[PDB]
């Protein structure tokens, strides 16, 4: 089945431009056997936007634990 | 930059899908059983085309054996493990590629029969006896090696679903475009080329009675492509939804997924129309 | 006198339109190609009706060669 | 100031009994001068509950990235 | 368990706090400058009580010097860096402990004067000159070592709040309990016990006029403790909100926070009543 009806990623908006000052509480979605979908809310626009799992600010925020 | 808006619904889909699966499975297994018992076991074939239709009915019977597993996947949750999931996926992929390679071989055989009606009878028998296997089964089995590898069972919200899983979206885009390519473009171009040559060469004849073999053939091919056209259109729209071209559509992407499921259910009517054409003339 | 209330939707329309455009483009291309190749190139016409149908098929082929541009306009951005 | 009121973090009721299956979206709150606040939205009750930073499920979810 | 959601945009606090702060600052600088100019520089002191009141006015002057920094931190946010934050915090802490240690010393001096009115005059002079410094100022400064260490300014969402930062909530609970204990319990017990001894030993007198000077001291101590009581009750209730006792309240916790802010704004009126008791008699 080369269509893949179910099991869809929120693996889309891999934006490198991430503002750590405007970033609100990031939500790491618990999707098993997928990429780490880190949907981080933005405090500037009050809208949920995806962040790629390679940003330095997101890596520092994850490692600050 | 909103990731998904994951939303399930599928209230009508979860019951409409196994109904269509059940009627298609029932008439497909009945028609393919009668075709295999009459034209394959008793060797009652008279014309040349029926051997290709026997191969198509064999692949059809193989697919409709595993169609009730898709019905159980639709209405209920998958409980058959990973080996049966792999077997169902490889059977579906090999049937989907095999049937369109049968239709390509039938168009090539009709081109050899109509145009070269004098000197081409020995290559027709060789083509339909020995070259047919290495044309329609060997290239079909090499296109399901990633289906052999990447099909497994993952862990959703206690769902145990069966699907192909890829490391990244680029593999999904590449394999969707390859599926579109092999399933539609090149065999459709080949079928169009031989039918254009046949139609151009038929005008020199004085309205010959050879059109009776052509009529069922063009009816079968046109019905197959009419069944498979909106599914391929939806797959092309989803593949262009990927690579950020029409990325504004999120609920539009959900509608694309719903229509892909609906005309994927409706594209399985390509099975039963091969013995239905044998019931008629 | 509210001015427009211009609201988009077209979720089903934006996928239904390129589908119907694709089937109509395909069968128009096939039929008009066979009609032009049989009755226009080989001059296999018998009655006087078929010349008018040849003109109609020529205009039909002209329209359906630009129908996929309408399909691309329907689904995605104009390029 | 012997009392302290302005910087008071949402580090309240750090429970150690959280189900990894019931954890839907472990939202890691990004705040300064505070600990690793990880508020996870449950699936059974749909209510946010605090999770301790030494939880094995939270550690596995962080290490999955 | 909703953790805190500490964002309630309490607008009346931000307009009410600097008004009270400016009023207390103005009356504190005027009254304490007048008291230090009259009884500290011109040597206008007569009795033994006024030296401790001079020390109280010195600590009062020290706190009302840094009160406009608290007003600026109330309506604006902190712009003066970390050194001024440390100095303001340590000055507030030494004044807060020093005032109640002065009042305990005045109560003990009154106990020595009323009961031992014959043989205790040279211990009173020693208690007013020499051991008073290691009595109040030395234990007040040694109680500000965590105030010296843990007071800093954070990197906020452009507020840069100036507050004492602790490694964990256990240190906050321990230091809140220590602040409650040293600020209210032991000096209150000492003052109450020595005043009970004073009252019990005053009934044997034949209505003497030696209790005329006792009225100002009990008025000052009662006004100080009536000013500081609701803030202590609010922070005790907040400390019991911590360590999981009244955990079911969250909006109740925010109400306790607002109560602490309002009562702490009202608890700085102990700076008002030290020269007002010199304005009257």
């Amino acid at each position: 089945k080369p269509v893949s009806l179910s099991y869809r990623c929120p693996c889309r908006f891999f934006e490198s431009h991430v503002a750590r000052a405007n970033v609100k509480h990031l939500k790491i979605l618990n999707t098993p056997n997928c990429a780490l979908q880190i949907v981080a809310r933005l405090k500037n626009n009050n809208r949920q936007v995806c962040i790629d799992p390679k940003l330095k600010w997101i890596q520092e925020y994850l490692e600050k634990a | 930059k909103e990731p998904c808006f994951r939303e399930e619904n599928a209230n009508f889909n979860k019951i409409f899908l196994p109904t269509i699966y059940s009627i298609i499975f029932l008439t497909g297994i009945v028609g393919n059983g009668l075709v295999i018992l009459v034209m394959g076991y008793q060797k009652k074939l008279r014309s040349m085309t029926d051997k290709y239709r026997l191969h198509l009915s064999v692949a059809d019977l193989l697919f409709v054996i595993t169609l009730p597993f898709w019905a159980v996947d639709a209405v209920a949750n998958w409980y058959f493990g990973n080996f049966l999931c792999k077997a169902v996926h490889v059977i579906y992929t090999v049937n989907l590629y095999s049937s369109v390679l049968i239709l390509a071989f039938i168009s090539l055989d009709r081109y050899l029969a109509i145009v070269h009606a004098t000197n081409s009878q020995r290559p027709r028998k060789l083509l339909a006896e020995k070259v047919v296997y290495v044309g329609v089964w060997i290239p079909a089995l090499l296109l399901t090696i990633p289906d052999f590898i990447f099909a497994n069972v993952s862990e959703a919200d206690d769902r145990y679903i069966c699907d192909r899983f890829y490391p990244n979206d680029l593999w999904v885009v590449v394999f969707q475009f390859q599926h579109i390519m092999v399933g539609l473009i090149l065999p459709g171009i080949v079928i169009l080329s031989c039918y254009c040559i046949i139609i151009s060469k038929l005008s020199h004849s004085k309205g010959h009675q050879k059109r009776k073999a052509l009529k069922t053939t063009v009816i079968l091919i046109l019905a197959f492509f009419a069944c498979w056209l909106p599914y391929y259109i939806g797959i092309s729209i989803d593949s262009f939804i990927l690579l950020e071209i029409i990325k504004q559509g999120c609920e539009f992407e959900n509608t694309v997924h719903k229509w892909i499921s609906i005309t994927e259910a409706l594209a399985f009517f390509h099975c039963c129309l091969n013995p239905i054409l044998y019931a008629f003339l």
